[PDB]
């Protein structure tokens, strides 16, 4: 899973078998650290028009 | 992959296959290339109940 985002702590609960974690779209709104098996909360970097 | 979606539901059986919703979580996804086209359960217990 290669992408760009703001990795952050997630309060979400990924049931044991739950590897990744898309949302109402297709965006991996969360990942489980290969190591440390932690539920991260990948979110896109803050862009915006100027 | 021989998936075994098991939910050991901790609910009562007032009646069989009761109503409600019980999602099943996979327990073992056995990778094996095999053609199962039959099936059978076992009670082999010596003191078969
Ligand atoms: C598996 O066994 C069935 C029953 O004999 C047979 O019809 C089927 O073709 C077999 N599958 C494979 C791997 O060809």
């Amino acid at each position: 899973l290669t992408g760009t985002g703001v990795l952050t702590e997630s309060n979400k609960k990924f049931l044991p078998f739950q590897q990744f974690g898309r949302d109402i779209a297709d965006t991996t709104d969360a990942v489980r650290d290969p190591q440390t098996l932690e539920i991260l909360d990948i979110t896109p970097c803050s862009f915006g028009g100027v | 992959y021989f998936k075994i979606y098991s939910k050991h539901t901790p609910i009562n059986l007032g009646r069989d296959l009761p109503q409600g919703f019980s999602a099943l979580e996979p327990l073992v996804d056995l990778p094996i290339g095999i053609n199962i086209t039959r099936f059978q359960t076992l009670l082999a217990l010596h003191r078969s109940y």
